């Protein structure tokens, strides 16, 4: 796929969300289609309805209230916008982008009035047989980074070389997990071409690819052939050359790395290790998705297991929309149209969801599905920062986060 | 031996029959006037079918429909293959119609016509819906000008009272009336009209009835002929107090008794000065102003009171009040055609030329006292009127008006009447109406030499086989009479006898003029047969025969004094009549060598000439730039950090391609590769992330929002009711574009071409070939590693 | 029908990716669908017309059937698309003979671009969803097959089936059999099932008895003077554009119309006379950059620069009656594969007596007489 | 100037002598009358239609007594549906090759023009589209008509009849001042065709008629046959120095002229093109040149057999393999044969009329 934005497939995509929910919540709680009305027409009646969280001015301001929402697809009320009446409702928490159900009425035309909010239901979880436990029967440990890798001020992977003799030597884990940037192409020494010379390279490299062969790959090279280990980008990785979320996965030949243990993933990428699903997504949710919140009960519970839930109800893991910007420099560069690949695979819950992030290192657990922030592997200022480790103890459901332990250690 | 037998002259239409007027021979052998009023003539229509559609179709659904609006219990009808090749675009060449006949006379509504673009789903045009009875009549019989018919099934009883002839029948139908060949005609009752009026409203004081009644035809009507009657009629001009004279008290008497000696006279033909458009028109009103009940014997068909329009409408009044009695006027459009020589028409002028006799006018102004009590004073004034009268038929027999134009009607197949009172294009009109009807084709809905050219457009067309059709039609016919014409000549040349040979001329002249006028058909804008394309095709021609006539003249050392399509005038150069015509007869055989159906003539031999125009004279006469347009510049810093944008191996006030690469003005500092090329691929991605974005923007210049909310309809405008359209800001063309641009700036054949876009206009407080092409072979590894980076991209989109 | 009955009938009825229409499907969605088969179906006409070979006509759909009627997916939706926009143009060109053999035509031509289109395991499916000989007839004919097959298993048919492999010499007839082609049997087997089937729609069509089904139907329906622009004197100083346009209007009696019009006008074509050329030509001034610029032209069109809108073939047939030698045609494509359009427009004016706007290139041709 | 037949001699052949029995039984199919026959088309020809049974088709021929007739297709209303697939050969397009006779004369040893031309199209229609059911007919003067009755041959569209009609008309080209240089390999046909022809080239092309013994003929019409310049040019000289050699040995001074020619490796090429050029002039002498137009469509007209021919007074018999031109009876000697014995199965004619029977007897049991 190459850079194509069309606007009749990106709608289409934000059309089919809407109405695939709405399949979802008529199977879930078991309602009739006629009990799904338009919501942007006066009724003299009570009706459920679906749609997305928008704002109620298309220019509006940057902080949302509750008395500045609006909510329908194309068949439901041929795409109208309504303004939310949240009056009679105490405890929410909403986003941009959000799909919902609710039970309510239009009385006067102006507005809905939402009575109540029907909750999405969780995705169901993974299952094994017998025979595949066994054979991975016959602890594991997984450990996670993200990039940077390298501090601001300088060109130094002492730090990861030090940790990479340690999961070599010490730690020894069956699976590494690292996510992007690698070269991040918005350091500031790479952002403004202050970029020296190496005196520890033969040949200077001429392009930010070769930069990238000359510094990353003879380290990366060095670890250990037992430890498989994949690599996941970011839209800010200069060596990607396909800069939208969802986001292809690199070349490994063209990184130079070897077959015997390394391999490419997507961003975002699902995969088993053993029984365990992990769901891997390199879009900074839990710093982006603004909530908008009323209620005693909502405003106490923590944000990260409420933002935690919201991706799990939405089924996609970065479910704002639009998506962020960052102000021109970056963002999460959605391309809309391939939104579905952003979607549950199998409509599975993953058992371990990681979404570096950020925010401080975190791992919760939250509807029963492990959640993970490993943290940035350097800070800026060239102090250390973080990673994670999972140690897992060695139809049926996976329960992992009964039999996960999650460390998350100073890199 | 059973049939009635009547010589026609003239007609007129009324309550949708048709009445001929004519002559018919007694046992006695003397001939009076009679009349034949002819019923069940209809109208020919012709519907055209439909694409698809047949005859048949259409003769389902209008022919009941016809029963109905006309209320007719049986309409013939019948297929009918057409002909069709005039100015109306849409119909085809050649095409089977439905030849319905129409009555005149329908029990209901009788005066509606059907329109040719009538509505319907069978036909898509209807051919002769507003047909004349007369052309009907004409056309259908093949009746050609005045002659003999005969007439079967006559009724001698049905018609009572309706006309000032001595015979009276009637016909049920048309076809009972054929044209015979009898090349004779009967003796003409002519009167000859002159009338003296007075200023008050134009009042009539005085009539002169000069009677001639055997004017034949046939034979040369002899020089000076006399009157068997002579007669003046007068009124006193103020007060109430050779041939006969006869005195009234008032006007009133006066046309009374006027009427009265019209009627027994039964003249066939009236012959005066002037009568068309002045003195029949005085004579109508002032027998309608003093109510004269026996008004109508100036023509042949009774009535009892005039039309109630009456008093442009009162030409046509007029004229079908005449109806019966030919109106021969030595001074109209007609008559002057026949006397090119005046210039005025006045009568004495027109006396002098035609008949080389001076007669001194008298002004008789009757407002003068004088007329009231000198009694020869009114004495002289009617002797005037006297000889005005019998000069006027005189110039009328000497120029041979009724012949010629006798001879005019029988080629063109229209009324005697219209040739003396109207102008060509009735000749015109009806010599094709006969043409092509016959031959299948619908026709359309209602010294110096003077040389003469007026068969100029007769031969073009004649030469260039140029028709309707276009041997065509048009060509034929005239080729048919430039033929008979010839037979003509070589008769006359063998005729002894004075009278034959004088009948050959007038028939040679009739062809000649038949002929010369054709052009009008096509030519003349309100033609019935106009055609603009044929008319500039003759008429191109017509210019291009001239020119080279011009150079011929020239051939011979003539000069041409003047020139146009009827005439030229040429120098001979010589000052003897013999020398002058044989080079006038020269220039005759080379215009003809050149063009074989072109013949010219002397028509006018100067000795002297003094010229100032064609009609005024004296003589002695004998006898990638716009891709790029809105792309952004590519901006570096440097690794001191100012910052410039970098156009190619250009000039710039802040950077320099040297021999070992690009370097900083500023402070002399020499990139390395990776520092530029991860500013190219930092702006690259800046760009690419920008487009990422998503912005939309409005198209409706009174809204123009700029928004990344996407409707579920994506093109629809979030704006209540707005109704523009949305569009990516940043368009994918408009990032492609910007990359190429990129590109560019890295692309030496561009850069040695000198092909990039500038990064500077003129007026930038910043504004700045074998340099360029040295430094580019020298940059090139550097060159081609940053096009590398832009390229990353370009084959990712 | 339950929307699952739906399912279930769309599955069995579509186990191909190809079908022969057999059963009848069980205003918008009519119209629209209607309307998208139809375009595919005038542009197949278009090209057919033009006489291209079936690899440019399958060059030209590919794309139209990607955004018109998506062809290889799973999607019910546009499986559904493809059946009920086949049977609304049933509906439609069942009324007049003509219409019913237009229709069987495209129709037909489509189904052999969409099985070309199919993997060979899919054509065998679709096969299943033609008798091989035996070994040992194919060992007593070899010979006579191998002669036959040469120049370009064997599948016995009637010799009736193959008429044009015959007609070409390119199958072995013995018996009146054929020896083998099965894309023309199954194409013939289509086409007459269909013109069956669009009688019998015609015979049931009084009591359907509208507005969308007619607007449907009707879719597929001086020296220098108005005479002399048509005379070799004249029209012998006209560039291919001009020639184009005028071979087209003689032919078929917007873009076009405003390129030749502008054009004649810069000539000297006065303005009773350009009446005069148009309202006789319909018997039933931009450079080059300017015409380069208006949308490319499509099938039906005549406007544009044939340098461009032409193939090698055409333009070289072109170039070849104009008497060019080989050298000089090779030398005017390989300027039309550069995208110089003008230069090879230069270089035919210059080998048959830089130029960039038609009325220059008249100017030119004319002063070379003058 | 022997003169055609008069218009009594037609009477009294349609009176006594036409077969309406046997070519009404053939052109309806079968024994009882149908739309076979009340359906079809006849054209009559006069010196200056449709039948219901065998009485209605000879009084409606005898009282119009036309110089010949000709049939046509079966229609769907009484006068296209059917129609018998025909070809006729005629001897003009071998007139270049003969010179027993000229003009518009024949005779036997031509006669192998035509004889040859029904064996390799007979050989067509029975192997390669599986007829049985055809017979040829005499045009009366120098070409055969052959009428394909096979129920398969009556219905054949107009697009199948040209393919059949493209599948045996071989040679396309009548010009004999080029070379026909036809595709290779050969189809299978054309191979068959060679192989039954060559056989007959020398004894009829290089020895009976001998065209090429004359210089100019042999420039015009053998020299054209070759593929190369410089052969041709070397042949031209050798005959202009040795003139009027028999068409046999300028045949073999071919040969010898090329070998002395063509030396070294690339030899073997130009003795493989020699052969084909020499192969490509055995079709162009001796192949079936058929007239192409009356085979093409259902709807054409041909004539009946048993008419009379107009200027040689023949009557158009079918044809067996002892057939040859001077065998077919004329009317005025079936005329004299009537006189002394006025039955019609005493006459030359009546063997053809068994011989067609016999046919007409074949067809209707395969029916
Ligand atoms: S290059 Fe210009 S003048 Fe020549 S054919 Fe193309 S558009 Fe016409």
């Amino acid at each position: 796929r190459t850079m194509r934005q069309n606007l009749q497939e990106a709608s289409d995509v934000l059309d089919d969300q809407i109405e695939s929910f709405t399949k979802i919540i008529q199977n879930h709680y078991k309602l009739s289609p006629n009990d799904f009305a338009d919501p942007t027409i006066q009724s003299q009646s009570e009706i459920y309805a679906v749609g997305r969280i928008v704002p109620d001015s298309p220019t509006y301001d940057k902080f949302l209230n509750p008395e500045s929402l609006s909510l329908t697809s194309r068949m439901g009320g041929v795409g109208r916008r309504v303004r939310l009446d949240l009056s009679q409702v105490n405890e929410l928490s909403f986003f941009l982008g959000q799909i919902v159900a609710f039970k309510g009425k239009n009385a006067n035309g102006d507005y809905f009035t939402v009575n109540s909010i029907l909750p999405l239901p969780y995705p169901n979880s993974p299952v094994s047989t017998s025979q595949e436990l066994q054979e991975f029967q016959a602890s594991l440990k997984v450990i996670v980074t993200c990039g940077p890798y390298f501090a601001n001020d300088n060109f130094s992977l002492e730090l990861l070389q030090e940790f990479i003799d340690s999961i070599n030597n010490e730690v020894k884990p069956h699976v590494l997990i690292m996510f992007g940037p690698f070269i991040d192409i918005t350091h500031p020494l790479i952002a403004s071409g202050k970029l020296p010379n190496f005196p520890q390279f033969k040949t200077q490299p001429k392009t930010l690819d070769e930069l990238f062969l000359k510094l990353f790959t003879p380290i990366l090279k060095t670890i250990s052939p037992h430890i498989q280990t994949v690599l996941i980008p970011s839209t800010k990785d200069a060596i990607s050359n396909h800069a939208a979320y969802p986001q292809a996965s690199l070349i490994r030949k063209a990184l130079q790395l070897p077959k015997r243990n390394f391999k490419c993933m997507a961003n975002p990428s699902s995969f088993q290790i053993n029984e365990i699903y992990f769901g891997c997504s390199n879009v900074d949710t839990f710093k982006d998705l603004k909530e908008v919140i009323k209620g005693g009960t909502t405003s106490s519970r923590y944000r990260l297991d409420r933002v935690s839930e919201h991706i799990l109800q939405q089924r996609r893991y970065y479910p704002i929309f639009p998506g962020s910007i960052r102000t021109h420099i970056s963002g999460a560069d959605l391309d809309v149209s391939y939104l579905g690949l952003t979607e549950f695979v199998g409509g599975f819950s993953p058992d371990i969801m990681i979404i570096p992030s950020e925010l401080q290192h975190f791992a919760r657990v939250v509807q029963n599905v492990v959640v993970i922030n490993p943290g940035r592997f350097i800070r800026a200022t060239g102090n250390r920062g973080s990673y994670a480790q999972i140690t897992v103890q060695c139809v049926y459901l996976h329960n992992v986060w009964k039999r996960a332990r999650v460390d998350l250690i100073a890199s | 031996t059973d049939t009635f037998q009547m010589f026609w002259l003239d007609y007129c239409e009324v309550n949708n029959t048709l009445i001929l007027f004519g002559k018919v021979k007694l046992k006695d052998d003397n001939c009076v006037s009679a009349m034949v009023q002819i019923n069940g003539l209809c109208r020919e229509l012709f519907f055209l079918p439909r694409e698809g559609k047949t005859p048949t179709d259409i003769h389902e659904e209008i022919i009941p429909l016809l029963m109905d609006k006309y209320g007719l219990d049986n309409i013939r009808a019948k297929p009918q293959k057409m002909k069709y090749s005039f100015e109306l675009p849409d119909i085809p060449s050649e095409s089977d119609y439905l030849k319905v006949l129409l009555p005149y006379q329908t029990p209901k509504s009788s005066r509606d016509t059907i329109p040719s673009d009538l509505s319907s789903d069978t036909f898509y045009h209807v051919f002769g819906g507003n047909s004349n009875i007369f052309e009907s009549f004409v056309i259908q019989n093949r009746i050609m000008g005045p002659c003999w018919l005969d007439i079967k099934g006559a009724d001698f009883n049905s018609i009572r009272n309706a006309s000032h002839c001595a015979v009276e029948v009637s016909v049920d139908k048309p076809q009972n009336i054929t044209p015979t060949t009898t090349k004779t005609m009967p003796n003409l009752r002519c009167l000859s009209l002159s009338i003296q009026t007075l200023m008050n409203k134009q009042e009539i004081v005085s009539i002169t009835l000069s009677a001639y009644r055997n004017i034949s035809l046939d034979s040369p009507i002899p020089e000076n002929i006399k009157p068997d009657d002579l007669c003046t009629l007068v009124r006193p001009p103020q007060s109430t107090s050779p041939g006969r004279v006869r005195l009234f008290n008032n006007e009133k008497a006066m046309l009374s008794c006027f009427c009265a000696m019209l009627k027994v006279e039964d003249p066939d033909v009236i012959i005066g000065h002037r009568l068309q458009n002045v003195y029949l028109d005085v004579l109508a009103h002032r027998m309608h102003d003093l109510n004269i009940p026996t008004f109508s014997s100036i023509g042949r068909r009774l009535r009892r009171t005039w039309p109630e329009k009456f008093g442009n409408m009162n030409h046509f009044f007029i004229s079908d009040i005449c109806s019966g009695r030919l109106i021969c006027d030595i001074a109209n459009e007609m008559g002057q055609s026949l006397t090119p020589k005046c210039q005025s028409w006045d009568l004495s002028e027109m006396y002098q030329v035609t008949c080389e006799k001076e007669h001194k006018p008298l002004d008789i102004d009757y407002q003068n006292p004088q007329y009231q009590n000198d009694v020869n004073s009114m004495t002289m004034a009617l002797q005037e009127n006297i000889t005005n009268c019998m000069i006027s038929a005189e110039v009328s027999y000497r120029i041979q008006l009724l012949t010629l134009t006798k001879q005019l009607t029988n080629l063109a197949g229209n009324a005697w009447a219209q040739t003396l009172g109207g102008t060509r294009a009735g000749r015109n009109e009806y010599i094709l109406l006969h043409e092509f009807s016959r031959n299948g084709f619908i026709v359309p809905d209602k010294y110096v030499l003077v040389m003469d050219f007026n068969s100029l457009y007769p031969s073009i067309i004649q030469e260039f086989n140029i028709c309707f059709t276009t041997q065509g039609v048009l060509p034929r016919l005239l080729a048919n009479l430039v033929d008979r014409r010839r037979e003509v000549k070589k008769v006359m040349k063998t005729e002894t006898d004075p009278h034959k040979r004088v009948q050959c001329d007038i028939r040679q002249q009739a062809l000649k003029l038949t002929a010369n006028s054709m052009y009008g058909c096509l030519g003349y804008v309100n033609s019935r047969f106009y055609a603009k394309p044929l008319a500039m095709l003759v008429t191109n021609k017509g210019r291009e025969i001239l020119m080279n006539t011009r150079q011929l003249a020239e051939s011979m050392n003539l000069l041409v004094v003047y020139g146009d399509t009827d005439s030229v005038m040429i120098d001979t150069g010589c000052d003897n009549y013999a020398d002058a015509i044989k080079i006038g007869l020269g220039f005759k055989r080379l215009v003809n060598e050149r063009y074989r159906l072109l013949e010219i003539d002397i028509d006018n031999v100067f000795k002297k000439l003094l010229l100032h125009a064609k009609k005024k004279y004296a003589a002695l006469t004998v006898n990638d730039v716009e891709r790029f347009k809105d792309t952004v510049t590519l901006e570096l810093s440097c690794p001191c950090d100012k910052r410039f944008p970098f156009g190619g191996i250009v000039s710039s006030n802040y950077y320099r391609v040297s021999y070992n690469g690009l370097q900083c003005k500023h402070c002399e500092q020499l990139f390395t590769p990776l520092q530029l090329t991860s500013q190219i691929e930092h702006s690259i991605r800046a760009h690419i992330s920008l487009y990422y974005a998503g912005w939309l923007q409005c198209d409706d210049s009174t809204c123009g929002i700029v928004t990344r909310q996407v409707s579920v309809f994506g093109k629809r405008c979030l704006n209540d009711g707005c109704t523009g359209v949305m569009r990516y800001k940043y368009s994918d063309k408009q990032l492609y574009n910007q990359l190429l641009y990129f590109d560019s700036l890295f692309d030496c054949e561009k850069n040695k071409k000198q092909e990039l876009k500038p990064i500077y206009l003129p007026d930038d407080l910043d504004y700045p070939e074998s340099s360029i092409k040295a430094l580019t072979e020298q940059n090139r590894e550097l060159m081609e590693t940053g096009r590398s980076v832009v390229q990353k991209y370009l084959n990712d989109c | 029908s339950s929307s699952e009955e739906e399912k279930k009938l769309y599955a069995r009825l579509y186990e191909s990716k190809l079908s022969f229409y057999d059963l009848p499907p069980q205003l918008e969605q009519f119209e629209i669908w209607a309307i998208d088969r139809l375009k595919i179906l005038l542009e197949i006409e278009s090209c057919l017309s033009r006489n291209k070979s079936i690899k440019e006509i399958e060059t030209i759909i590919k794309p139209q059937f990607q955004k018109l009627l998506p062809f290889n997916t799973e999607s019910l939706e546009d499986r559904k698309k493809d059946y009920y926009s086949h049977f609304i143009l049933r509906l439609c060109f069942c009324r007049s003979k003509e219409l019913r053999e237009k229709f069987v035509r495209a129709e037909t031509f489509l189904f052999k671009i969409r099985f070309n289109m199919l993997t060979s395991t899919d054509q065998t499916k679709f096969v299943q969803s033609l008798q091989f000989i035996s070994n040992e007839e194919k060992a007593e004919l070899s010979h006579q097959l191998y002669q036959t097959v040469s120049a370009s298993k064997f599948i016995k048919l009637p010799f009736e089936n193959v008429i044009e492999l015959v007609g070409n010499r390119l199958v072995f007839l013995k018996d009146g059999y054929a020896y083998l082609q099965q894309l023309n049997l199954l194409s013939n087997e289509f086409a007459s099932k269909l013109n069956q089937e669009l009688i019998k729609t015609y015979q049931y069509l009084p009591r359907l008895n509208l507005p969308i089904l007619n607007h449907l139907s009707s879719g597929y329906t001086d020296e220098i003077n108005a005479q002399s622009v048509w005379s070799e004197e004249i029209s012998s100083n006209y560039p291919l554009c001009i020639k184009n346009l005028m071979e087209g209007l003689k032919k078929n009696h917007y873009y076009g119309r405003q390129q030749l019009s502008l054009f004649l006008k810069g000539i000297g074509l006065s303005a009773d006379e350009a009446l005069k050329f148009w309202s006789e030509a319909f018997t039933n001034p931009w450079d080059c950059h300017t015409i380069l610029s208006k949308p490319r032209p499509g099938r039906g069109d005549y406007h544009g620069c044939p340098f461009r809108d032409w193939s090698h073939e055409r333009l070289s047939a072109e170039l070849r009656s104009m008497k060019l030698t080989q050298a000089q045609i090779i030398s005017v494509l390989d300027s039309c594969q550069k995208g110089e359009y003008t230069i090879a427009c230069t270089k035919v004016f210059e080998m048959t007596h830089h130029i960039a706007h038609p009325n220059l290139y008249f100017e030119r041709s004319r002063q070379l007489q003058k | 100037k022997t003169n055609g037949p008069s218009s009594s001699d037609m009477e009294y052949y349609y009176k006594s002598l036409y077969p309406f029995k046997h070519i009404f039984n053939w052109l309806n199919h079968s024994p009882k009358p149908s739309r076979d026959m009340i359906n079809r088309e006849f054209a009559m020809a006069f010196r200056s239609n449709s039948f219901n049974s065998v009485q209605d088709f000879k009084a409606q021929i005898e009282k119009a007594n036309p110089d010949r007739f000709e049939i046509g297709a079966i229609y769907n209303k009484p006068p296209a549906l059917e129609k018998e697939l025909v070809f006729d050969i005629d001897m003009d397009d071998y007139d270049a090759f003969r010179t027993c006779c000229s003009g518009a004369q024949v005779c036997s040893k031509c006669w192998k023009f035509i004889s040859l031309a029904m064996k390799i199209t007979n050989t067509a229609l029975r192997e390669d589209f599986g007829y049985k059911d055809f017979i040829w007919v005499f045009s009366g003067r120098r070409g055969a008509h052959c009428w394909v009755s096979d129920k398969r041959a009556r219905a054949l569209t107009d697009v199948q009849r040209r393919n059949v009609l493209d599948y045996v008309n071989v040679i396309r080209d009548r010009n004999t001042d080029k070379r026909l240089a036809l595709k290779r390999p050969y189809h299978p046909h054309l191979a068959r065709s060679l192989e039954q022809l060559k056989p007959f080239f020398v004894s009829i092309m290089l020895e009976e008629q001998n065209p090429w013994e004359d210089d100019q003929h042999a420039i015009q019409t053998l020299l054209p046959a070759l593929y190369d310049k410089q052969l041709i040019d070397s042949l031209k000289k050798y005959w202009l120095d040795n003139p009027r050699r028999s068409s046999k040995e300028k045949w073999n001074d071919i040969d010898q002229i090329a070998t002395s020619l063509f030396k070294g490796p690339k030899q073997d090429s130009h003795i493989i093109k020699l052969r084909e050029c020499k192969e490509d002039l055995v079709l162009m002498t001796l192949y079936p040149k058929l007239d192409v137009e009356v085979t093409k469509q259902t709807i054409h007209l041909l004539k009946a057999p048993f008419c009379i021919h107009p200027a040689t007074g023949n009557v158009c018999v079918p044809i067996d393999e002892s057939f040859a031109p001077e065998k077919a009876p004329k009317l005025i000697d079936l005329q004299t044969e009537m006189e002394k014995n006025n039955d019609v199965s005493l006459t030359a004619l009546q063997p053809f009329i068994n011989q067609f029977q016999a046919y007409v007897s074949s067809l209707l049991k395969n029916e």
